[PDB]
Parts: C-alpha cells; structure tokens; sequence
C-alpha cells in the first residue's frame, strides 16, 4: 500500500462502467440484380458504480 | 480435292438483345433458390431473348 495524501474527509470513486454493442455479423448473401435487405439492431448499455 | 480445300464455315453466334422494362415503372426483386428437380438447363437453351 503506497502512501497518498489528501485534504478531504470521504472518499468517493464513481465507476461508470460501459458495455457497447460488439460489431458482430456477417453480410448478408444475395444475387447480383437484387434490392438489398436491411440489417438487425443492436443494443449498447451503461451502468455505474458509487463507493 | 485433295491439294486444295475451299472455303468452310467452322463457327457461327447468333447473339440478342435483353428484354426491357419500363423506366418510371421501378424494378423491385429478391433472390430466391431453384427447384432442383425441374431441367433448368431447358428453359435457358435458346439465345433469342
């Protein structure tokens, strides 16, 4: 424990944790001469933290 | 005869033109898979359009 020195009384660390929506997928198959189809949707969330 | 041979077609194409649509009428299509066990092969033979 390496010392460290402060000037206040309490101590709070705010986590902000992240959990972005991973780039997964492969292109869809199709035939050339063809309109396209649409991808899915994806979700990204946030929590945090006090302590 | 035998020395000399005339002339003699080897080849031949017979190349065409697509089939149209209309232009403000807007294509609309999607891909779909064959159905194998009908002859495909006859339906495609002919090069007229």
């Amino acid at each position: 424990f390496p010392e460290d020195s402060t000037f206040a009384s309490e101590l709070e660390l705010y986590l902000l944790r992240t959990q972005d929506a991973e780039q997964t997928g492969m292109t869809f198959v199709h035939q050339v001469g063809s309109t396209s189809l649409p991808v899915e949707a994806r979700v990204a969330k946030v929590d945090l933290a006090k302590a | 005869m035998d020395k000399v041979k005339l002339f003699q077609t080897i080849g031949r194409v017979e190349y065409w033109e697509r089939v149209p649509r209309l232009h403000a009428y807007g294509v609309f299509a999607l891909p779909f898979p064959m159905d194998p066990d009908v002859n495909w092969a006859q339906w495609f033979t002919g090069p007229h359009p």
